[PDB]
């Protein structure tokens, strides 16, 4: 049946090329020989025999078989290399995670700078991302690695979330000690810079706000290489962490340790005067220092900017064309 | 979409173990020992109850597709616990599971792990994942026992006695093939039903529908008493066969 | 890691801007011409221009303006680079010693902001109170010109109008006032604001908003006698000033877009206008004086003067002389006469300044068997289209072949003693239903001619409507003799067929040498073409014969001969064809992990594919199997403009952000993944847009020329006419020359006080990285021009390594010899 994963062989796919190097293995684009559908196969190697099957892959298999959403990537099946006949101990063949092939990734499109996002395009893009995030947050799952690279986008204009390698369940009643450093420094929330270790789903919200700003400026908002440097850049725009704006900032481990040069005032509205009013409010709330005062995914969907966006019109972005290639 | 992980009691006469000449009692005994090994190893390592149960469910499912004569149970058990730890985010290093497995097993029993215990286990991980069809998410009677108990209102002490007694029955059902016959939701109800009978409590009174004598129907739709009795009978059999008695 | 050396062989020639004023002395009339990264200072004479000084800057010159604040004797120069380096410069001369003073400097980049569509705009107040900068959408930046602002500190004023087209400071206002055209969903508008340095915000402007032409392009600030502003469009010119409104819409300007403006009479009576077809107009302000004593604007008139080169900048100098600064063609001095000549023209060319124009393609070929090698470049666009033959002999000798149509690709066919050149010319839909060419050009002046009669796409049934006046491109293959450079044959391709790729080669067991052209069917409706042809021609006995044609489902962007087979890139696919004994192409193998395969290069059985956005891919043909294998790809994302293979392990690429990178195979087979990863080991900003990489060197080789430490030779052509040379170094030589750069940068004084390390930093809108793996040859070569005290200061504590002597401190004379050898590579 369709549910018997792990047995079908990767012979059934004609590999086209390599689309990227992942965390547990490389990911190669391929075509299904029987249907013709394009898929992307993530390779999982247990030959290391250090700790066996990578937990990162285990998380992606466990969570994505539960999550059903237009804006969350689909793991179609799991296939294997031709296994050694009747000798599992000698067998070291790898396993593959088959996913749908999404034509482009946002980091790549922004890096070329070819794409030109309108307000309506962003509305459609942000609405899908937030709807996907809301579905996941409602199921009590945290992404913990929100990056431009992990946002896949078909030419059709549909968006899908992608790297659930660092995703884990969130318990509101029982605080659990987690991993301090999860999100990439450019999109990492301030609370985690100070090392909350017990973080809320609002960490993903902060990143998506950094993405929201990034779509408007065509540039990541906070680009730094060191955790303290990021706090300074964030502090210049969003204001310095202080007890009045973040009552519990004093409880965070590094609050005294990590300090901005000055107690900067919030300037977000000023530095983003060009952003439309409806969106600027969304940014101010999404980029709120205190995780408790930071907006939720549902609240972003019930905002003037996104509430009246109709998903029937996806607004396909201005994808680079042939004249775009011409100088 | 998703696989079927439940069988009929009559089907257990036809496991690979049965057809290779193992009699029903021995396979039953082999399951209890493997489950309890998983339970005991993980408890020594400090593992969450869900992690223990997940390994046990993998274990029970595994030997629906394989024979006990070709796959030593204790190696399998250790492998299930090893994987369960990664699935449920309570990870342990394989060497530590072996260390604990050696502490608890005698010399004959640990001979199953062969000359290289870690290797026999780490190698099995490949077969386990394919066998359980990469369906790693598992739900356990524990969460339903609590979700349903939270909706009972009445004597704090009578309900807590019901829960703990039922909780004990859940731990004991992990040694049986009930995990393979009935969804966890039914198990949670069955253990509430059993504890209610034993403590002479009438649970309907604690529900929002105190005149609904079939109190469980508001938690689990479409469950005949036939099923709850079959489960209770199977749970109490373990106590009668052993020397142990009902907790009360 | 990899080590390479890049040197400029020919400096940028295209004119990017030009201004006039009193910069060198309060007395002289100066012409400052800006070429990419280069500033040229001239003094205006009665015969022409006297050069006085040229400086380089570590940046692309974006804004160039002269102003004279109260208290200064002479004009000061403001320059802003494209990386947002701002400075104020002063000319100072001490007898024979000429130097440029950096009076104020700083970087005005904002942490957060959206770069505007119409680019950086810089303007200065008529009272020289402030510098206005339009860098980001929705923001206006003000640098106040106070004596104390030596760091050019500035503030932003929120601007409601997000999409601004153009802005100027106005003349004749009580306060500093800006007039600008902006675009919102309701069309384009003209609006005014006043700028308050005290309040640091805008106040209501002197006159109300007016709706203007949809394609309103330029804002002209009219001087005090009239005041107000003029707005230039595609069809109309309008004058605005409070209650006064004029509009002239002469049919002559509708024909060609007007791109540049300059003022002839300081009082604003006469302005000069130029258009993309090279026409030069005079805009006249007809005055009417009232009995009140006031002077008003009565009417506007437009008069056609003649033809100039298509000009990026116009500047009137004096008398009848105008300097025409051209980016697409040669720049000029022309004289405007009061009387027309017998052809009706008032414009007569005086001097012609060579501009290599856009170098779309080029090939290096030894025409005279000299062994020196000559470089033939496809240069210019439209009327300025030309072939330029360049040889070394100390200056470069350049010959120009006028084409009067756009050249696209060039390839040399020795067997036929001629070149094949792809070209396109502009025709316009005319009343016949066909099209008419604006001027004769190479493809129409060929000795013999032919037109494809291919029936491949003739089934059509796809409608493409035509409106009178619309432009179309007509693409042709030109056969041009290598000695006379006379057009021997022109083949006109199908209607709406664009020629993209061209090779000359033998295939298979076929002894004939062919011209092969890759084309694409281009229809305005399609974002990407879905049809194309690969055409095999033979040039024989003065005629071009169609030998074979292959239909492809896309655009044939690039082709290259591959060991007797034809390697062609069709859209996302890279395909290898075999040439059968029946003289027809046969598909052998395909590759499809490409978004858009724009560039192809081959060495042995290895292939390099340049994608629009996926950087470079190293492919290999596996003859035992008859297919392709992906060897290694550069996962870092870059937009590609041109690529080249340096050696079997190093690969060179050009980014559309004017940046250059070099990737290498990781050569460590530990994991298969490491090999399949190309690591970018070289990063260099360069500052120019590379279109064509070409192996070869122009230096004369007698086989006895001392072999330089640099190994290999790749020439590259750019959009601004700059030609450079890339070559490799040994680790020892790189470390030495790199250590020397750091010493030279501390010694050499930069114009604008721009750090050299910042200038060469790999820079995209999103990223900035320090350069790596590249030696700025121009910085190394400047060692020979710095004074002796500075030379000895540089060599202090500079020791040798990994040589015959492991530690050997060099002297100023040792390094002079080393650099002098490095100057002999070009
Ligand atoms: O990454 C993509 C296509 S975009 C791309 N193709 C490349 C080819 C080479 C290099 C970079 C590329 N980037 N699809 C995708 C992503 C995640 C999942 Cl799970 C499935 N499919």
């Amino acid at each position: 049946t369709e549910s018997d994963w792990g047995k079908r062989c990767v012979d059934k796919f004609d590999i086209i090329g390599i689309i990227g190097e992942g965390t547990y293995g490389q990911v190669y684009k391929a075509k299904d020989k029987d249907t013709g559908e394009l898929v992307a196969l993530k390779k999982v190697r247990l030959d290391n025999e250090k700790e066996g099957f990578p937990i990162t892959a285990i998380r992606e298999i466990k969570i994505l078989r539960q999550l059903i959403h237009r804006s969350v990537v689909n793991m179609k099946e799991i296939v294997t290399d031709k296994q050694d006949a009747l000798d599992f101990k000698k067998d070291k063949g790898a396993f593959y995670l088959v996913f749908e092939y999404m034509d482009h990734d946002l980091m790549g499109l922004l890096e070329s700078g070819l794409v030109h996002f309108s307000e309506d395009h962003i509305k459609s893009f942000m609405k899908q991302l937030m709807e996907g995030l809301e579905y996941c947050h409602k199921k009590n799952f945290l992404h913990r690695d929100i990056k431009c690279s992990n946002i896949l986008l078909n030419n059709s204009g549909q968006i899908k979330l992608a790297d659930f390698g660092l995703a884990r369940l969130y318990n509101s009643e029982e605080s659990r000690p987690y991993t301090n450093k999860v999100i990439t420094l450019w999109y990492r929330p301030p609370e985690l810079l100070l090392g909350e270790e017990r973080y809320t789903p609002a960490i993903d919200v902060w990143s998506c706000g950094c993405i929201l700003g990034e779509l408007f400026t065509k540039k990541p908002i906070f680009q730094a290489n060191l955790e303290l440097a990021q706090l300074e850049l964030i502090s210049r725009l969003c204001g310095s962490p202080c007890p009045a704006v973040w009552p519990d900032v004093i409880r965070l481990p590094y609050f005294n340790t990590m300090k901005p040069k000055k107690q900067y005032r919030r300037r977000l509205r000023e530095e983003f005067s060009f952003i439309p009013s409806a969106a600027l409010d969304l940014l101010d709330h999404m980029l709120t220092l205190d995780p408790s005062k930071r907006c939720t995914a549902e609240q972003t969907l019930q905002s003037d900017f996104l509430k009246d966006v109709e998903l029937s019109k996806m607004a396909p972005p201005d994808l680079p064309h042939w004249q775009d290639c011409h100088e | 979409t998703k696989p079927c992980w439940y069988w009929d009691k009559k089907d257990l006469a036809h496991t690979p173990s049965q057809l290779e000449g193992l009699d029903p009692a021995t396979e039953a005994r082999y399951r209890r020992e493997g489950a309890r090994f998983i339970f005991d190893v993980g408890t020594r390592l400090g593992l969450h109850y869900d992690t223990l149960a997940t390994g046990i469910i993998y274990f029970h499912r595994f030997y629906m597709f394989h024979s006990f004569k070709q796959f030593p149970r204790y190696v399998t058990g250790a492998c299930c616990l090893f994987l369960a730890g990664k699935v449920e985010e309570t990870p342990k290093k394989c060497k530590d599971i072996i260390k604990t497995a050696r502490s608890l097993l005698n010399d004959v029993q640990f001979g199953q792990f062969g000359d290289d215990p870690k290797e026999e286990v780490m190698v099995l991980e490949r077969i386990l994942l394919q066998t359980i069809k990469f369906d790693l998410q598992v739900e356990h009677p524990y969460q339903f026992l609590l979700k349903y108990a939270k909706q009972l209102k009445g004597d704090k002490n009578k309900i807590q006695k019901l829960v703990q007694m039922a909780w004990t029955f859940v731990n004991d059902s992990l040694c049986t093939t009930l995990s393979l016959q009935w969804e966890p939701e039914i198990i949670a109800v069955a253990v509430m039903y059993l504890a209610g009978r034993l403590c002479k409590f009438e649970i309907q009174e604690w529900t929002s529908k105190p005149m609904y004598r079939r109190w469980w129907e508001q938690f689990v739709q479409d469950v005949p008493v036939d099923v709850l009795e079959d489960i209770c009978h199977q749970i109490l059999d373990l106590y009668s066969q052993g020397k142990q008695q009902m907790p009360h | 890691m990899s080590y390479n050396y890049v040197v400029t062989a020919q400096k940028p020639t295209a004119v990017n801007g030009c201004v006039t004023g009193h910069f060198t002395s309060a007395e002289d009339l100066n012409l400052l011409i800006a070429k990419n990264t280069r500033l040229e200072i001239y003094v205006v004479t009665a015969e022409g221009l006297r050069p006085v000084k040229e400086v380089g800057m570590y940046g692309k010159i974006a804004v160039m303006e002269l102003f004279r604040p109260k208290g200064e004797s002479k004009d000061l120069l403001f320059i802003l680079t494209a990386k947002y380096n701002a400075c104020i410069l002063e000319y100072k001369q001490s007898g024979e010693s000429i130097d440029i003073i950096t009076r104020a400097h700083g970087n005005v980049q904002d942490r957060i902001g959206r770069p505007s569509e119409t680019g950086i705009i810089g303007i200065i107040d008529p009272e020289c109170r402030m510098i206005g900068l339009r860098l980001y959408d929705g923001l206006f930046k003000v640098i106040p010109l106070d004596r104390d602002n030596k760091e050019l500190k500035a503030f932003n004023i929120r601007l409601e109008e997000l999409h601004v087209i153009d802005v100027k400071f106005l003349y004749g206002c009580q306060a500093p006032t800006i007039c600008f055209v902006y675009q919102d969903p309701q069309g384009r508008h003209v609006k005014t604001y006043e700028v308050s340095l005290r309040e640091k915000e805008f106040n209501k402007g002197p006159w109300k908003q007016e709706n203007v032409e949809a394609e309103a392009s330029m804002v002209i600030a009219v001087p005090e006698p009239f005041g107000g502003a003029i707005i230039i469009g595609q069809e109309s010119i309008t004058y605005h000033n409070g209650d006064k409104y004029l509009a002239i819409a002469p049919p002559i300007i509708k024909q060609s877009t007007i791109v540049c403006h300059n003022r002839v009479d300081p009082n604003g009576s006469r302005y000069l206008l130029g258009d993309m077809e090279g026409r030069l107009f005079m805009l006249l302000l007809e005055k009417e004086e009232q009995m009140d004593g006031t002077v008003t604007l009565k009417d506007l008139r437009v008069e056609l003067l003649g033809e100039t080169s298509i000009a990026e900048c116009l500047t009137y100098l004096d008398n009848g002389v105008v300097f025409v600064g051209s980016r697409l063609g040669d720049s000029q001095l022309v004289k405007l006469n009061v009387d027309s000549n017998e052809q009706g023209s008032y414009v007569v060319a005086m001097e012609t300044f060579t501009n290599l124009g856009p170098i779309v393609d080029m090939c290096v070929v030894d025409l005279e068997r000299q062994g020196q090698g000559q470089l033939v470049t496809c240069s210019g666009a439209f009327k300025e289209g030309s072939l330029r033959i360049i040889r070394n002999g100390q200056k470069l000798h350049i010959r120009t072949v006028p084409l009067y149509e756009s050249p696209r690709k060039i390839c040399y066919q020795e067997v036929s003693q001629c070149f094949g050149v792809l070209s396109s010319r502009i025709e316009v839909q005319d009343t016949s239903g066909g099209t008419t060419a604006l001027r004769p050009s190479a493809s129409t002046q060929a000795l013999s001619s032919s037109v494809s009669s291919s029936k491949l796409f003739s089934s059509s049934t796809a409608p493409h409507e035509t409106s009178f006046g619309e432009e179309v491109e007509v693409h042709n293959l030109l056969i041009i003799d290598q000695h006379t450079f006379e057009v021997l044959h022109a083949h006109q391709f199908l209607q709406n067929e664009y020629a993209l790729s061209l090779v000359s080669c033998k295939l298979g067991k076929d002894p004939n040498t062919y011209f092969i052209v890759g084309t694409a069917m281009v229809y305005p409706e399609e974002a990407e073409p879905k049809q194309g042809r690969i055409v095999v021609f033979q040039y024989s006995d003065g005629k071009l014969q169609t030998v074979a044609e292959k239909e492809v489902k896309g655009a044939v962007y690039s082709m290259v001969e591959f060991n007797g087979k034809l390697l062609a890139s069709i859209n996302s696919t890279v395909r290898l064809y075999e040439w059968t004994t029946e003289k027809e192409l046969r598909t052998e193998c395909n590759h499809y992990n490409n978004i858009m395969a724009l560039y192809l290069k081959t060495k042995g059985d290895f292939i390099l594919v340049g994608d629009l956005m996926r950087s470079v891919l190293l492919l290999a043909y596996k003859p035992m199997e008859g297919n392709f294998e992906e060897i290694a790809r550069d996962f870092n994302p870059n937009w590609m403009s041109a690529v080249e293979i340096l050696d079997d392990d190093n690969f060179l690429g050009a980014e559309n952000a004017f940046n250059l990178f070099v990737c290498q195979k990781d050569s460590a087979a530990t994991t298969d993944e490491e090999r399949q990863h190309l690591q970018e080991v070289g990063l260099f900003h360069l500052g120019e847009f590379v279109n064509v990489f070409c192996h070869g060197s122009l230096v004369m080789q007698n086989l006895g020329e001392t072999s330089t430490p640099t190994q290999g030779s790749v020439l590259f052509g750019t959009v601004n006419g700059m030609i450079g040379l890339v070559t490799s170094l040994s680790e020892s030589w790189y470390n030495l020359l790199l250590d020397m750069q750091n010493r030279l940068n501390k010694v050499i004084k930069s114009v604008g006080k721009i750090e050299h390390s910042f200038w060469r930093s790999f820079h995209t809108e999103r990223k900035t990285e320090p350069a790596t793996g590249f030696i700025d040859g121009d910085l190394i070569e400047s060692f020979l021009d710095i004074s002796r005290p500075k030379m000895q200061e540089v060599v202090a504590n500079l020791q040798y390594d990994d040589g015959s002597g492991m530690k050997r401190e060099a002297t100023a004379d040792d390094l002079i010899k080393v650099v002098e050898e490095l100057t002999r590579i070009h």
